[PDB]
């Protein structure tokens, strides 16, 4: 019905007399006193069609008047001028002759069809030797090569059926005589008992590509070809010039190079010339052609006098320049256009602002289109002196269009979605283009002269798609999570901060009223202290609204929200004060319970709402908004003086040189640190004169504070430079410097102090400019590998998926269990028993309050769907990935997630290499992550919980998700908090709190690893080397142990689960109290155990750590190249053994090259041997000895060895947390259901292990929607057939073979896929989305997944 | 590389076989393959090895080949050219071809011509003796004499006498009455007495002797030669066949049907000798003999068409490519012997002219021509022919070869004059280049010198140049405009002045299919005359105002 | 905005003009020139005085 | 297509406000047109199916 897709095979010497003409058989293209492009030539209009329009050469046959002729006087086509784009030439050459692509091409393809030396199957082709062909009265045998100078008497009895002969001739002959209907069927038995490996690895190539070759439809001729095709002139486009000069370019000169060379090897053969001259020719011949085909790849390269090559075929695809990236998947367009950003803040959140003259330009086809239509100019002629004057008829012409008309807007590189959005047309001055101040957030909009784009939809559809699916109101959400980035921008926060900030004096220290007119009646303030009783309310999951009523401690400007807020949801919630640090939480509660248009209105009207006050704030930066404090005199006294007597200590014996760069570089941290503490003194509070009467010692209105609590654009890293000291820096080798800049930005800065800073300024802003190409190009090549997974089905049957936990770390809650569980879906009837004994069946989407009820039982495991436990053909499930985070629904059936999830990874990695490496002139970190505080008079509510008391003076939680509420004195819920598993309590349950009250406490670096019971330490579920490895210290003699986990470990105990442990005097568990069963504390790798067996503790008392710098959404931070691999996916190319047999080890059969370690089992009798590298350290020589595979050496353990010896759903709970704890440390917590992806799709193969009779061979790894033949049938006809499976292979071998192949071939390695889609003779199925870009069709996701729905039942029907 | 060792062993007339590492091929490893390619390196070089002779040196003059001719002499192309160094240069491979000729120069390419004149005046006695040869060389002829008022013709571009062209009109003339004399007798007395016994072997060689003088045209000659080839063929044809035939009709291979065919050749007469040897394939002759009486009577049938037998055939032919074997082993050996002076010309030329390569090979093609018109007779030294004819194909192989453009080659190089010339120019005037100075450079007005130069250097689109207006575009595809220009001055010629409104559209062309002078045209005006054709021109005047085209000129528009 | 600048003027062409093709102009009015808007021109955009 | 290299459905999509049915009307992305040619000028044969 609609042509369906697209297949290949090569060019056959005689097929391609089915498309041309004759030899394009001279080089010039004109002929002196007449224009006439040349009769036989470069422009020869007999091969190629007319010249002018339908116009032939010599005469008779011009304009429009004749056309579907051809004239006699010259014998010339008359058709059209684009005839010249596709009835193409050929080229007889006087030799069989190469293809580049089938030599040049590692791992190369001719070779794949002879077995024969590759290093010198180039000189056949340049025909230097001989070789025996075919017989039957045989004394020598085929493929024996030969020189020449012998053959003589033999003829006169064997001379009537054998022969041997030349060069590209004798191949060419060869590939005559094998038998299809017997070589591919005997190339298979060995698969029954005996195959081998490396000659598997060389010769499954070949066998692949016969088999390929056989059920696809190709010849091996086809490699050593007889006639070069010629590129039609239309695509070279030949044509003279104004200045007397032509359009010769490249495209041309290379086929003149050609054909001379040809024309000359032709008339040498014609003549009987001596064969060194026809020799060379051939080589000269072979060379300009394979040259033409991809210039510069055979050694060299054909150019002209500015010295330059020449534009080879191949530069039309090979690289960056190919017609799939610069006009295709890419392409320059019309209805567009380009200009500078500058912020709109009266343009409602739908809405753009575009020039008069801008808004002509672009809608044109409206108006010299309509005119015609009203009669409001006499023609579309005349109308010149009306539309480019903007006369008042363009705007009816015009409104007709804006009052309801989408305009499509775009920042790129668009690296996320929320880069291209859909608004509304509001006309204006000017040149430049005006953007809504809220999606400049979405946007990233950097406003030093950078730019925007713009793009008119024309059609009615894509009018329609935009408002339903590009509509900025219509987008609001992160897509890796579930904020807004459609947000409150970059000084409307502080406005609404500012508005929901309070003061003492205050003007109003406590006063109220209504009416901005008042601001005029001599006494206000949106500091001042308002308190109103103000009933509040609260819409329920069932629409009911539970109304509430409270006394309040609030301001004129917290009321004023009061006008704003969506008035189903309670006041107490303005309460606080509204910087980005707590606002988007209000439109995400509106998001999460009263609806779409309430939560808009929430966003747009408090942006106007940030306007009318931000100013009126008054914060600024200036001379003494830049305290510092005096205080810092004592601390002088202290550091320096330090540092004076310890460079002594070296110089009089006591230290090297070495330990003294430490020694004084953690001082002058130290230093940078104590000034840090009365910093903050005297920037928030130190107003110290003694009260009464006096010392107003408040929190502070400095504004360099304020920029960090507002959450405006301030850090404790720029407040360190700003208040107190600027400290330490980088050098350009990445390390710190003994030479620190002691002052701040107001003490000033020395010449010396700007030249080191502004080394380390410069290496950071390098690695800025530069680093982003290891994540961009990255990302371009990830997207052919993700793109398939739209969202097409609904549970897709898999009854099994992942065990995914909260981010706990053996010691710390890094993320709870709601982030992470995030409207996904169970695939397990989940339970755990502790306070409400909580059930959640299977096929349950797990929307946050399924985590509440769960987290009150402190779950900690919870067995998930995941969109690797997804069946479906190209597309996937909604099971595996429930919710959409960025439109914010149960996942829409046509959503994208392959490359929503590619951008969520692909941006915020680009992003952080630049927007932390350009700070690179100074350093700090600071924190605060280690206690929990009361702030009003309460009860305490000890909630989700376990908790013990201890022998050594503490009581401590006990449980993984635990919660600490506040309450009144009545019943209210006031306040909630978090609290770590071993987190020391200081209240108790039903206790009593007053405020500025701590009441838990852990380690800065970890939740201390703590027991439920009192009895002897063991070990569990672990094995030294092979789960644990060792440190040690001195003081008493001291112990640590690293738990390892998932890049670490040995073959032989690889999914083991480390897990300390508390028993009886001798044995066993001392069962956990009240839920009376084993006391066993499991664990994950990174985890440092720091107490041992047969050591004896008590109840609420610490086994092990970690020493997590906690990261977060600050300080800050960035890097990459770790990551790697895990998409890759290898052995490490060092196999730095970590050995398989436990203790008796030693060397003893040595060999040419690698080591030979020779070891045995404890109580075995049974040797074996390991292949350790020539000369690689060893940590052991003798009695060092310990289990499989402790620090005998370093080797980490390879990526797709996790596959293979623990599993899919195994591989892909460590892949996908990796990565994503990067993620996390960055603050950037990406949703799992995003790295699923890449781990799908490097589970995109699918291995097979024997022959069959249906889709099955060995040695291969199918893409996994054709390999399901196998139950396609088998259960229904019973078959033959093998084992088949899943793989790991990384983006750079994955990729290089997807079905989609239309795809892949803009990959890049564009020969290596070329030549497999070429032996393959492939055939599409346009299931991805790049198939349907390249061929401008409706891409299969969303408003085209409504389209694919036909063609499914067109490849169906019955 | 292997020159080296064949070299030096050909010097030394032997060589040793551990020699093959004191004189190394710089190419190869084949240490095992020596124990058999060892035999064509003997029996034209002939040594072995042992502690020491006293008397014993004489070996090689009773155990050694005698011209080193085409063989491993030539075939040694292969074994010096086989490791071309896989990734450089066609600017390499030739260093090794050239691993053949060395510099045969000052006698031996003489020789050669020696060589190539006992090849083609020795094919001369051949055509001289085979029957239809010497018929057709006077049928040449004899068509174009033949009807009784003629000059030119086949008269022309023939006759065509390197007597070291010392000839009259009358000696040519006599050139078809002496030869024509020898021609006529010998033609049948070769059947008086015997085809070449006894004096009709002296009237074929006496023939023979005076076609010395008929040295031609290397395509007048050709063409005798061809003609030789062809009428062989017409036999070779029929052995090459009726051989098959006794394969796959009679099963009867190879050397059975040369036992019984080659001495009665010329009818079913030895092919019944065939059936009456009897054996099973023979037997078989007995239901199937009438399909090769249906073949062997075409082999008959050329004697039947001639006065042949095969018994001239099978000698006359071989002794034709006995010349031949000379003649073009010569003609390809002499482009050998020069191979290195197309380098040395020709890369003067590569100098980045197009590129550094491609010009030796056609100068390797202008070398057939000189090849072939080496007149060595005159006196002179084939390094002159080069520096002539050989340079000139190496120049014009990229003048108007592998251009954009070509032209008549004077307007081709004389755009090269003017370059040459700007020598003087960009030092005299001495600043910038002027045209104004060219002027009297060349003593010539600009425009002149800009026929060539408006056009040649890539070519306008003009598109036959002017003459596109006349041409066969003077059909509808054009001439519907005309048809409209016509309309236009139809309609204002004929709302003006009820007398001046004819006139105004007299002599060219302008309103009519005739567009006549006065006598048609009087007769539709009346009264009085040649205001008929003054008010063609009238208008400059009272028309005067420019308004009166207002619906004249959009004509040069459609 | 649009003023020219170097009046390079360009005559058009159409040319079918046969007995039922001739729609209009070659008989009936704006039987004046067709050429082409390709004298240099001021870029949609550029403002200010011509001054060499 | 509609705003690209297909000659067809730009020159189509442009005067769609005439049809006052302003709709697509597509007809060929000649820049894959133009590759479909390439790739034969290399020597690579490639054809279509109907569904």
């Amino acid at each position: 019905e609609e042509f369906d897709a697209i297949k290949i095979a090569l060019a056959s010497p005689d097929m391609i007399r089915s498309w041309s003409f004759g030899e394009v058989k001279k080089p010039e293209t004109i002929n002196y006193r007449t224009f006439k492009p040349e009769r036989d030539g470069l422009f020869c209009a007999r091969i190629f069609g007319p010249v002018k329009d339908y116009e032939c050469l010599c005469g008779k046959y011009k304009r429009l008047k004749h056309r579907g002729v051809i004239c006699e006087k010259c014998g010339v086509e008359v058709t059209q001028t684009k005839v010249r784009r596709e009835r193409m030439g050929h080229i007889e050459l006087a030799s069989p002759t190469a293809h580049i692509w089938f030599l040049k091409s590692l791992p190369s393809r001719i070779g794949l069809l002879l077995d024969m030396p590759l290093r010198d199957i180039e000189r056949v082709l340049y025909f230097e030797s001989y070789v025996v062909i075919e017989g039957g009265m045989t004394n020598l045998e085929r493929q024996q090569i030969l020189t020449e100078e012998q053959y003589l008497d033999a003829l006169e009895e064997f001379g009537d059926e054998f022969d041997a002969k030349m060069g590209a001739e004798a191949i060419q002959a060869l590939l005559k005589s094998m038998d299809l209907e017997q070589e591919c069927e005997q190339l298979r038995e060995e698969l029954n008992e005996t195959n081998s490996e490396t000659k598997r690895k060389k010769l499954t190539k070949r066998i692949k590509l016969l088999e390929a070759f056989v059920q696809s439809g190709n010849k091996p001729e086809w490699m050593i070809l007889t006639v070069l095709p010629v590129l039609p002139p239309d695509l070279r486009p030949l044509v003279p010039l104004d200045g007397g000069r032509f359009a010769t370019s490249d495209l041309n000169d290379l086929y003149r190079r050609v054909i001379n060379r040809n024309n000359r090897l032709k008339r040498l053969l014609d003549l009987a010339a001596p064969d060194i001259i026809v020799r060379n020719e051939k080589r000269m011949l072979q060379e300009a052609v394979d040259a033409l085909l991809d210039n510069g790849r055979r050694g060299r390269a054909i150019t002209g006098s500015n010295k330059r090559p020449l534009k080879s075929l191949a530069d039309m695809i090979k690289g960056k320049q190919g017609r799939f990236r610069q006009n295709l998947l890419g392409k320059r367009v019309d209805y567009s256009g380009r200009s500078v950003i500058t912020v709109g803040p009266y343009l409602r959140l739908h809405q753009c602002g575009l020039p008069k003259k801008m808004a002509l330009e672009l809608f044109k086809p409206f108006i010299y289109g309509k005119l015609e239509l009203r009669g409001l100019a006499t023609t579309i002629k005349a109308a010149k002196k009306m539309v480019e004057r903007e006369e008042a008829v363009v705007w009816d012409i015009l409104d007709e269009v804006i009052r309801e008309h989408p305009v499509l807007l775009n920042r790129a590189p668009t690296l996320h979605r929320l880069g291209i959005q859909a608004f509304e047309p509001v006309l204006i001055e000017g040149k430049a283009i005006q953007l809504h101040p809220l999606v400049c957030a979405a946007y990233n909009a950097d406003f030093d002269g950078d730019q925007m784009a713009v793009h008119v939809p024309l059609t009615l559809e894509a009018q329609l798609e935009a408002r339903a699916l590009m509509m900025s109101t219509n987008n609001i959400l992160s897509p890796a999570n579930g904020e807004p980035i459609i947000v409150p921008s970059q000084d409307v926060v502080l406005g609404l901060y500012y508005m929901t900030r309070d003061c003492v004096n205050a003007k109003g220290m406590v006063l109220t009223g209504p009416a901005e007119r008042l601001y005029r009646s001599g006494l206000a303030s949106l500091h001042a202290r308002v308190k109103v009783r103000i009933t509040e309310y609260e819409k329920d999951a069932n629409g009911e609204l539970v109304a509430k009523t409270s006394l309040k401690d609030t301001t004129v400007g917290r009321a004023i929200l009061w006008m704003i807020v969506p008035k189903g949801l309670p006041y107490s919630i303005v309460n606080q004060a509204l910087g980005k640090k707590a606002i988007s939480k209000m439109l995400n509660t509106c998001y999460r319970i009263l609806g779409l248009k309430p939560t808009v209105i929430f966003a747009d009207q408090i942006m106007y709402t940030g306007f009318a006050y931000a100013a009126r704030s008054g914060a600024s930066v200036g001379i003494d908004d830049m305290v510092i404090p005096e205080k810092k005199h004592e601390i002088i006294s202290e550091a320096e003086a330090e540092v004076a007597e310890i460079q002594e200590q070296f110089q009089s014996g006591l230290v090297t040189a070495g330990e003294r760069y430490n020694k004084v570089i953690d001082i002058w941290a130290a230093a940078n640190d104590r000034v840090s503490k009365a910093m903050m003194d005297n920037l928030q509070t130190e107003t110290v004169i003694n009260r009464d009467g006096q010392e107003e010692k408040q929190v502070s209105f400095n504004s360099i504070y304020m920029m960090a609590d507002s959450g405006a654009r301030g850090s404790a890293a720029q407040i360190r430079q700003l208040a107190g000291m600027r400290g330490l820096m980088a050098k350009p080798d990445g390390s710190i410097i003994e030479t620190p800049i002691t002052a701040n930005f107001r003490e000033g800065l020395n010449v010396l102090q700007y030249f080191i800073s502004t080394h380390g300024a410069r290496k950071g802003l390098a690695d800025t400019a530069l680093k982003t190409a290891n994540s961009g190009y990255l990302t371009r090549r990830l997207v052919d590998v993700a793109q398939d997974l739209v969202v097409t089905e609904d549970d897709c049957g898999t009854h099994e998926g992942i065990m995914m936990t909260p981010v706990i770390e053996g010691g710390d809650v890094k993320e709870p269990l709601r982030d992470r569980v995030l409207g996904r879906v169970t695939a397990e009837d989940v339970l755990k028993p502790g306070t409400a004994d909580i059930l959640v069946p299977r096929n349950t989407l797990l929307h946050e309050q399924w985590c509440d009820l769960l987290e009150e039982n402190s779950v900690d495991a919870v067995k998930v769907r995941s969109v690797v436990s997804c069946d479906t053909d190209f597309g996937v499930c909604a099971h595996c990935y429930g919710r959409d985070l960025a439109r914010g629904h149960i996942i829409n059936k046509g959503e994208a997630i392959g490359v929503i999830a590619a951008q969520s990874i692909g941006e915020p990695g680009t992003q952080l290499t630049m927007r932390t490496f350009h700070i690179g002139g100074a350093a700090s970190r600071a924190a605060a992550e280690s206690s929990i505080q009361v702030k009003n008079k309460g009860s305490i509510k000890l909630s989700n919980v376990k908790s013990v008391v201890n022998s050594s003076g503490k009581l401590v939680i006990t449980s993984r998700n635990t919660e600490l509420k506040l309450i009144d004195e009545f019943g209210r819920t006031k306040e909630s908090y978090k609290v770590p598993y071993g987190a020391v309590l200081a209240k108790g349950d039903g206790e009593q709190v007053a405020g500025g009250e701590t009441v838990a406490n852990w380690d800065p670096h970890t939740m201390p690893v703590i027991t439920e019971v009192s009895g002897f330490v063991r070990f569990t579920d672990m094995i030294d080397g092979q789960t644990i490895t060792r440190q040690t210290d001195e003081l008493t003699g001291l112990s640590s142990l690293v738990v390892l986990d998932s890049a670490e470990r040995t073959a032989g105990g690889k999914d083991l689960r480390p897990a300390l442990k508390i028993v009886d005097a001798q044995g066993n568990d001392v069962l956990i109290p009240g839920t009376d069963m084993p006391a066993q504390y499991f664990l994950p790798g990174k985890a440092i155990v720091q107490l041992e067996d047969g050591v004896q503790i008590s109840s609420g008392d610490t086994l092990a750590r970690i020493p997590q710098e906690s990261g977060g959404t600050k300080d800050i931070t960035g890097g990459l190249p770790r990551v790697a691999d895990l998409f890759e996916a290898r052995r490490p190319k060092e196999p730095a053994i970590l050995a398989e047999i436990s203790g008796i080890v030693s060397f003893g059969k040595e060999t040419k090259g690698k080591r030979r370690l020779v070891i045995t089992p404890v109580d075995g009798s049974d040797p074996y041997e390991e292949m350790i590298p020539k000369w690689r350290q060893l940590n052991v020589f003798e009695g060092e000895r310990v289990e499989r595979g402790d620090v005998i050496s370093d080797g980490p353990e390879a990526p797709h060895d996790i596959l293979r010896l623990r599993g899919v759903h195994a591989v892909t709970r460590y892949i996908v947390n990796e990565v994503q704890d990067v993620y996390r440390l960055q603050g950037v917590k990406i949703n799992d259901k995003h790295i699923e992806v890449i781990v799908r799709q490097m589970l995109r193969k699918a291995t097979i292990v024997n022959a069959g009779s249906s889709d099955f061979l060995e040695g291969e790894q199918v893409e996994y929607s054709r390999v399901k033949i196998a139950n396609r049938e088998l259960e229904a006809n019973g078959k033959v057939g093998a084992t088949y499976s899943r793989d790991l292979l990384g983006i750079t071998k994955a990729s290089l073979a997807t079905e989609s192949f239309i795809s892949a071939a803009s990959f890049q390695e564009t020969t290596r896929v070329l030549t497999e889609a070429a032996v393959a003779g492939k055939r599409d199925e346009l299931r991805g989305l790049k198939e349907n870009v390249i061929v401008g069709r409706l891409i299969p996701a969303g408003t085209g997944y409504a389209y694919h729905q036909d063609r499914m039942r067109r490849r169906a029907a019955g | 590389q292997l020159k080296l060792l064949v070299t030096r062993g050909k010097e030394q007339g032997y060589l040793t076989y551990a020699e093959v590492n004191d004189h190394l091929p710089e190419d190869i490893v084949d240490s095992d393959q020596i124990e058999d390619i060892i035999q064509m390196i003997n029996d034209m070089g002939i040594q072995v090895m042992e502690e020491a002779p006293d008397a014993d040196d004489l070996m090689l003059a009773e155990n050694t080949a005698d011209e080193d001719a085409a063989e491993a002499a030539a075939q040694v192309l292969s074994s010096v050219e086989s490791e071309i160094g896989r990734t450089t240069d066609p600017v390499r491979m030739y260093m090794r071809e050239m691993g053949t000729v060395e510099l045969l120069t000052r006698e031996g390419e003489i020789d050669i011509a020696k060589r190539i004149e006992d090849g083609i005046n020795q094919v001369q006695c051949s055509v001289a003796e085979y029957p239809e040869a010497i018929t057709y060389l006077l049928e040449q002829y004899d068509r174009v004499e033949a009807e009784e008022a003629r000059l030119s013709d086949l008269i022309t571009g023939f006759v065509d006498p390197n007597a070291e062209n010392s000839i009259d009109p009358e000696l040519a003339r006599e050139k078809f009455a002496e030869l024509r004399a020898q021609y006529v007798v010998t033609r049948d007395t070769i059947k008086a007495k015997g085809r070449s016994h006894a004096t009709a072997q002296e009237e074929i060689l006496k023939l023979s002797e005076v076609f010395k003088q008929f040295r031609l045209v290397p395509k007048q000659f050709d063409y005798l030669v061809n003609s030789m080839r062809v009428m062989m063929d017409r036999v070779r044809t029929q052995e090459r066949l009726i051989m098959k035939l006794c394969v796959e009709q009679c099963k009867m291979p190879k050397k059975n049907f040369i036992t019984l065919f080659t001495g009665n050749e010329t009818s079913d007469t030895w092919f019944n000798a065939a059936i009456a040897m009897n054996k099973p394939w023979s037997e078989k002759l007995h239901d199937v003999s009438e399909e090769v009486h249906r073949a062997l009577q075409k082999l008959q049938q050329i004697e039947e068409e001639t006065g042949l037998t095969i018994e001239q055939v099978k000698d006359i032919n071989r002794r034709m490519s006995i010349g031949e074997a000379k003649a073009r082993r010569a003609k390809k050996e002499m482009v050998e012997a020069n191979l290195r002076l197309v380098i040395s010309i020709a890369k003067k030329y590569t100098n980045r002219g197009l590129q550094f390569l491609d010009l030796i090979q056609e100068g390797n093609i202008g070398l057939m021509k000189a090849v072939d018109k080496f007149e060595y007779r005159r006196g002179y030294k084939f390094s002159t022919y080069a520096t002539w004819w050989i340079r000139q194909a190496i120049t014009r192989s990229i003048a108007d070869q592998a251009r954009t453009i070509r032209i008549p080659v004077h307007m081709i190089e004389t755009i090269n004059k003017l370059n040459r010339i700007s020598r003087q120019m960009l030092q005299e005037m001495g600043r910038e280049p002027t045209p104004e100075e060219l002027a009297e450079r060349m003593l010539m007005p600009e425009d002149k010198i800009r026929k060539v130069l408006k056009i040649s250097m890539e070519t306008p689109i003009g598109d036959d140049e002017d003459s596109h207006l006349g041409i066969d575009f003077i059909e509808d595809t054009t001439s519907a405009t005309t048809e409209s220009l016509r309309a236009a001055t139809h309609d204002v010629l004929a709302g003006l002045t009820a007398r001046e409104a004819k006139v105004l559209r007299m002599r060219f062309g302008i309103d009519m299919n005739t567009d006549y002078t006065l006598e048609e045209v009087g007769k539709q005006f009346d009264v009085t005359r040649e205001r008929i054709r003054q008010i063609e021109a009238k208008a400059l005047r009272k028309l005067r105002h420019p308004s009166r085209s207002e619906v004249l000129r959009s004509f040069l528009d459609d | 905005g649009g003023d020219i600048l170097v009046g390079k003027v360009t005559p058009k062409g159409e040319t079918q003009l046969t007995p039922e093709e001739k729609l209009l102009r070659a008989i009936f009015g704006e039987k004046a020139s067709d050429v082409k808007d390709s004298s240099l021109r001021v870029p949609n955009g550029v403002s200010g005085t011509v001054i060499d | 297509t509609v705003k690209s290299d297909d000659v067809n459905g730009r020159t189509k999509m442009y005067k769609n406000i005439v049809d006052g049915n302003h709709q697509m009307e597509p007809g060929m992305p000649e820049s894959f047109n133009v590759l479909l040619k390439e790739i034969r000028s290399l020597g690579i044969n490639i054809e279509l199916e109907d569904e």
